[PDB]
RNA sequence: ACAAUCUUCUCAUGAGGUGUUGAACGAAAAUUUAAAUUUAGUUUGAAAUCGAUUGGUGAAAUUUUACCACUUUGU
């Protein structure tokens, strides 16, 4: 349609607030607050704004946020801090409780493998794909995943970008369950 | 109220016709949540079927269970009603499904309220698997009280709610959900200290 | 979508805090190295009829930064 010249100031406007967030917390702002109590998170994207900076568009890709509400297991440290704080306005990083994980791989689970939708119905398809990952089931999945085991990062990458679709720009911790059990 | 007093004349026709609803309720409790259905419902139709499952077996009213493909059929005796009921497994897998879904819990509800009543339970039940919902007091023998175990193979808590329906005392992986060991594979080196590995096709026939 | 993260202080006792519409008028000093910054000041409607500085830096896939600024642009 026609768009009208409000939106695009509308958007100078976010980027420059966009750019400004970016260049206080990255530079001079070193300082991160390396989120806890496990080695893997539920990351979900809220909304990644049109004309994002540069910087941002493959944080998204990166740690597997390239679409919205995409839940992802990712390694809990402070490698992935810096770089989800640089996209922390359109994210909210939360734990995976067992539950929330088995519920999502026993419903929801459509684990990435080869990149597409696979359903993790089948406790073969874990066991085939991840035997020398050493996870053999859905259950052995949330060990894998929600307990993040030896091979979480392999199991990450046999998961999937679970689209959380309903959140705040930031932390939930037992939050992401709270989203998961809606969308499962 | 006034249209399923009107369905069932008396409970003896609700406690027959409440095979499809236990099925439905069963088949909804692990369908994923969409748009077309209610997050709100999906958790009474799982309380529904944790209340159903605990009244069973509190009362030892189960009678057959068979592993079919489709799912877990049970076959209960209620009142000397036969009421079969199918448990989907738990795999990744509407108006009118939406009203027979909230029908069917309506039934369900009242169903257990009288089953409770009954048997003396608290009705609603206070709220892990079915542990979490505690029946307060307000084969029939299929393992009797061998200490059966279940490692993180097996149907667990599945396993553990049938023979506690029935007649036992199968265990459960704490992430999946001794005298057995429950195993989707023999694993006897998983088989613990008094823990004999057991197929899950062993325990079905000596149910059934 | 004319909505979004420009700072209730922070640490440490000191240090910081990253941030300013444009235009017009105007001292008189300094260093830095004439432009470059500071630099008495100012005035006005979020005012508006050329005048552009004109290099660098990356950072993607050479045109692209319409702030990327040397500490110099896609984790």
């Amino acid at each position: 349609t026609f768009k009208r010249a409000e939106t695009f100031i509308n958007n100078y406007r976010q980027r420059e607030r966009e750019r400004i967030r970016l260049n206080r917390s990255a530079k001079n702002k070193g300082d991160i607050f390396v989120p806890d109590e496990t080695k893997l998170l539920f990351v979900i994207r809220i909304a990644g704004v049109k004309n994002m900076p540069p910087k941002i568009r493959k944080v998204l890709r990166l740690l597997r946020l390239s679409r919205i509400n995409n839940a992802v297991f990712v390694r809990n440290n402070k490698a992935v801090a810096q770089m989800l704080r640089i996209v922390e306005p359109y994210v909210m990083y939360g734990i995976p409780n067992l539950h929330s994980v088995r519920e999502l791989i026993y419903k929801r689970g459509f684990g990435k493998i080869n990149g597409q939708r696979i359903a993790l119905s089948d406790n073969a398809l874990i066991e085939e794909a991840l035997g020398k990952y050493d996870v053999i089931s859905i259950e052995d999945i949330i060990h894998e995943i929600y307990n993040v085991g030896s091979h979480f990062k392999e199991v990450t990458k046999f998961l999937w970008p679970f689209t959380l679709t309903p959140r705040k720009a930031g932390y939930c911790g037992e939050e992401i369950n709270e989203l998961i059990k809606k969308q499962v | 109220d006034h249209i399923i007093k009107e369905r069932y004349p008396t409970f003896h026709d609700a406690l027959k016709d409440i095979d499809d609803a236990l099925s439905m309720l069963f088949l909804f409790s692990t369908m994923p949540v969409t748009d077309k259905i209610g997050a709100a419902t999906v958790a009474n139709c799982e309380r529904l079927c944790a209340e159903f499952q605990h009244y069973v077996i509190r009362s030892n009213s189960l009678r057959k269970a068979f592993l079919s493909i489709k799912g877990i059929y049970y076959q209960a005796e209620i009142f000397g009603e036969q009421i079969t009921w199918i448990v989907p497994y738990k795999f990744a897998q509407f108006r009118i499904m939406h009203t027979f879904l909230e029908f069917y819990q309506a039934l369900m509800g009242f169903v257990n309220f009288k089953l409770y009543n009954t048997l003396g339970l608290r009705y609603p039940p206070k709220i892990a698997g079915l542990a979490a919902y505690e029946l307060e007091e307000s084969n029939t023998s299929l393992f009797s009280n061998f200490t059966f175990f279940l490692s993180r193979e097996v149907p667990r808590f599945s396993l553990e709610f049938v023979i506690r329906a029935f007649g036992g005392k199968v265990g459960w992986d704490p992430i999946l959900g001794i005298t057995h060991h429950i195993c989707d594979r023999p694993h006897i080196s998983q088989k613990y200290e008094g823990r004999i590995y057991i197929q899950p096709q062993w325990v079905y026939d000596s149910i059934n």
